[PDB]
């Protein structure tokens, strides 16, 4: 299995994790499992326990989720038994429970010089649960929490607007994976007044930062400037292929990306799916994808999602051909 | 009288501490950009303490006369507005970043801060443009107070009024909206007495012109600017490896 | 005219 | 860099036996090891993309295991359909290296290649269909006559990154157009050691999992 | 962090090897790990900072471990070597914080 471990700077208090990618289902969240190891010394008068933080460092780490469980005085998973058997008797398990309605791990893109929702799992030994402990006698293992594409495809999007002519738009499908081109139908039924000389088709995602008040930020990740012109009292139709990628979006600011583990670069932020029956205050970041066409003005909005499917084996969470 | 001396004595430490956006060591952040903008503004203001001191304290007049007075006041006047204008925009910053921190895809580039500073400087020049067609020539009292103006105009009320809005009506409202406690006292005691004084000569000379009872709030304005110049500088792991399982 | 408005005072 | 040596250079076996080929990398790399089977006169075919996960299509008899850095390939039964020079790769770093080769005893179209004496320039095309450029990574691999596979260049259109081998740096330039879905390779100041069969292989741009598809051959003689 | 060690060799039976552990201790506990051919990595001793030594199932009253801070090394000796103990030994912290360096293949006949 080759679980992931993060040894502390001092020769003690290591933590074992079977994975660093916890999926977020619509209903429940996969619990965090692992083993923290403590030597017989340094512990005879102390007690070991763990703590995870839902940091919101935007510099100012506005913590959101804090949970503490004591590993040194519930059922245990199969991987939990294997670690206990292999490591030895002097190993005390730790587990975590994540409730729903929490934001996923998304990090905004900075320019020429992170900020976003990140989760850190730290283990330290004390009694007062509030004593100031140095980072040397602790571990700092970063975990990621993301969502993946659902099995059931969604309905074909379709918009409508007749304000000033009459135009309609549609997409091939709702489920889009990262890097896949987007096909849009821009069939217009203009009747009179003006002959529109351009068709602006742009893809934008919503960076709904809901830290305190609200946010509806707009970023045109992909766009095009086709110079086709409609005619007065005539019909028109056209297709297009826009692909949202990161090669031309390096200079942009405020762009939302996927979860981060180091200074390595990632793809665009996956769309976040909330609960229809329960939409309370998130205090995080919500990312939703929208495709629009503009007649030059009038425009329409067509929903769509852009996020990865279920990985076959496991994500390394790092660009594979490094250095 | 001593208010200007105290202003200079408290300001020169601030001018020194400005030191190339705080020591030329910290990154060129937009916050540092506005800090450098206000440092330039109040340094340009501080460059002319001797002129204003000689204006009211040292022999009640300047030695150079019409050559100095106008120019000095002119420059001071313009950047005075710039200074309070700077306050507004930094107060405008103090809201945007702090009311609900979202400043990521908005005014988060050094270019947009430099353009903003240039815009404020252009606005200061534009508002001082009307003041360019002003200032005085002579003084027929053997004391060269640089008075008696020139061929110019019933229109002196509107200039004071617009000075009031650009000085107190908009800046104080913006500051009150920004502060909201936790969602400024020095500025309230700085700008209001000057505008209150201005209203004071306006209302009195509307019908019963001022006289031997005197109206000399110029040192009061100097003390308010001293308080402002004292306040503004003052207020402003290891690595992840792996193992083996059965 | 004893205290004629000087103007340009500040 | 990383150098790989395979203990069995020439292996002889029969039908119905368990043949095990090992692989020793001169560094502590992760499980990012891929095994390729290349029949004579044909492009290599991926077998295992994570040193433990079998590819979709290959039989379940193939299997791999790890012990420190002791990557190996185990074959349950050696039917005659599996006689080829197996290779061994590490895709954990930019200089991907293939093994010396163990002798056992969506379509990509490429056009170009010809007799070009040194000092000339030759342009090779890699026409592709069935997949998108932004959702895949294009890799160019050359194979000298009788030698093993050697990595030449790679392009990633999603992040706009280009990688070249240390022996072809500057001389070789790779470009790809998204409109026609084609990859183009430009080489300048060709030396006499460039005589090799050039293959254009694709890979998943997101979460690289080996070179799934290959070409057929663009033999270049210099 | 270099983890330089030596002492592997061929012994008939019952001969101590006197392995070493040269590393580039404070109050941490580190021990010796053995790895049977074709198997995983197990634990042998404890070798804590103070005097408290606990051994494995087949190591109590069988082997011995000692550590010295003067040379910044850890020693270990074998007594009455059975032919089933042919394995390579690794030296690391009981917490397993150091990288697994090259071991010494110890074989007995």
């Amino acid at each position: 299995t080759r679980v992931f471990k993060k040894a502390s700077p001092n020769g003690k208090l290591t933590v074992y994790l079977g994975k660093r990618d916890f999926v977020d289902h619509i209903d429940l969240v996969d619990p965090v499992d692992g083993v923290v190891l403590v030597d017989p010394e340094y512990l005879k008068e102390r007690r070991v326990y763990v703590t995870l933080t839902a940091a919101f460092r935007y510099g100012f780490r506005k913590d959101l989720f804090v949970a503490n469980v004591q590993s040194f005085p519930k059922p245990l998973t199969r991987l939990q038994e294997r670690l206990i058997k292999k490591l030895g008797e002097h190993a005390y398990p730790f587990t975590f429970e994540i409730p729903p309605n929490l934001p996923s791990s998304v990090t905004l893109q900075p320019g020429p010089e992170a900020i976003g929702v990140d989760y850190e799992v730290k283990a330290f030994v004390a009694e007062n649960l509030e004593e100031k402990i140095h980072k040397r006698n602790s571990v700092r293992l970063v975990i990621e929490k993301v969502q993946y594409a659902p099995e059931r495809p969604g309905p074909q999007p379709t918009a409508e607007t007749t304000r000033q002519l009459h135009l309609e738009a549609s997409l091939d499908k709702e489920i889009y994976y990262h890097g896949e081109p987007i096909s849009v139908n821009v069939h217009v039924t203009n009747n009179t007044n003006k002959t529109v000389k351009k068709i602006k088709i742009s893809v934008r995602q919503y960076a709904d930062i809901v830290l305190f008040n609200t946010a509806q930020y707009k970023v045109p990740v992909a766009m095009e400037e086709a110079d086709d012109t409609v005619a007065p009292s005539s019909t028109f139709s056209k297709v297009y292929t826009l692909t949202p990628f990161l090669a031309n979006n390096r200079e942009k600011r405020g762009l939302a990306l996927d979860g981060k583990l180091k200074h390595e670069d990632t793809n665009l932020a996956s769309s976040t799916l909330l609960r229809e029956g329960a939409n309370r205050e998130i205090l995080g970041i919500i990312v939703s994808y929208k495709v629009k066409v503009k007649l030059v003005d009038v425009a329409v909005e067509l929903p769509f999602t852009l996020m990865h499917p279920k990985p076959k084996e496991e994500p390394p969470h790092r660009e594979v051909p490094e250095n | 009288l001593v208010l200007y001396c105290l202003a200079f004595v408290l300001g020169i430490p601030g001018n020194a501490i400005v030191i190339w956006f705080t020591g030329f060591k910290w990154k060129k952040t937009v916050t540092t950009l506005w800090f450098l903008n206000l440092a330039i503004a109040d340094f340009i203001f501080l460059l002319f303490l001797p002129l204003y001191i000689s204006y009211v304290a040292m022999n009640f007049h300047w030695p150079f006369g019409i050559w100095l007075c106008k120019a000095n006041s002119f420059t001071a006047q313009l950047n005075m507005f710039a200074s309070v204008f700077f306050l507004t925009v930094i107060s405008l910053d103090h809201y945007i970043h702090l009311i609900h921190p979202v400043l990521s895809h908005r005014h988060r580039t050094l270019k947009n801060s430099l353009i903003v500073i240039i815009f404020i400087w252009l606005l200061a020049s534009l508002i001082g443009g009307p003041a360019l067609y002003f200032r005085d020539t002579v003084e027929f009292n053997n004391h060269t107070l640089c008075y008696n103006n020139f061929q110019k105009h019933i229109r002196h009320h509107v200039l004071t009024w617009v000075k009031f809005i650009i000085g107190y009506l908009f800046p104080l409202l913006t500051m009150s909206i920004c502060y909201l406690c936790l969602i400024v006292v020095a500025f309230v005691v700085c700008w209001t007495p000057y505008h209150l004084f201005s209203i004071w000569e306006l209302t009195i000379h509307h019908n019963s012109y001022s006289h031997h009872v005197m109206q000399a709030g110029i040192p009061l304005s100097t003390g308010l600017a001293f308080l402002n110049s004292c306040l503004n500088p003052i207020l402003y792991s290891c690595t992840t490896a792996s193992s083996s399982l059965a | 005219s004893f205290y004629f408005p000087g103007q340009f005072a500040f | 860099d990383i150098q790989m040596t395979q203990s069995p250079s020439s292996l002889s076996a029969s039908v119905g036996d368990r043949v095990t080929i090992t692989c020793r990398a001169s560094q502590s790399v992760s499980s990012a090891v891929a095994w390729y089977q290349q029949k004579p006169g044909k492009a290599p075919k991926l077998l295992i993309y994570s040193a433990s996960s079998l590819y979709s299509g290959v039989p379940s008899r193939f299997s791999g295991s790890r012990s420190g850095t002791d990557f190996t390939l185990t074959i349950s039964s050696l039917q005659p359909e599996d006689f080829a020079t197996y290779y061994c790769q590490q895709y954990k770093y930019v200089p991907v290296t293939f093994g010396q080769g163990t002798k056992v005893e969506v379509q990509l179209v490429e056009s170009g290649g010809g007799l070009v004496q040194p000092g000339g320039s030759l342009r090779l095309s890699c026409a592709a269909s069935g997949f998108n450029v932004y959702s895949s990574s294009i890799h160019w691999v050359r194979q000298a006559p009788g030698k093993g596979l050697e990595w030449v260049a790679s392009i990633s259109s999603y992040y706009g990154y280009t990688y070249y081998a240390d022996s072809v740096k500057g001389r070789f330039t790779i470009s790809a157009d998204t409109s026609k879905n084609t990859a183009y390779l430009q080489m300048n100041s060709l030396r006499a050691e460039d005589t090799a069969v050039y293959y254009c292989a694709r890979s998943r741009q997101f979460w690289y999992s080996g070179l799934d598809y290959w070409g057929q051959g663009t033999l270049v003689t210099v | 962090v270099q983890l330089q060690e030596s002492g592997g060799g061929l012994v008939q039976a019952g001969g101590s090897l006197r392995l070493s552990c040269v590393v580039s201790f404070d109050t941490v506990t580190m021990a010796w790990y053995r790895r049977a051919p074709g198997k995983h990595r197990e634990l042998v001793a404890s070798a804590t900072a103070g005097g408290t030594t606990t051994y494995a199932d087949s190591v109590k009253d069988r082997f011995t471990i000692s550590r010295d801070n003067a040379k910044n090394t850890v020693y270990l000796q074998m007594n009455s070597l059975k032919p089933e103990d042919t394995a390579v030994y690794y030296c690391n912290t009981f917490v397993r914080s150091l990288s697994w360096g090259q071991g010494t293949q110890v074989t007995v006949s």
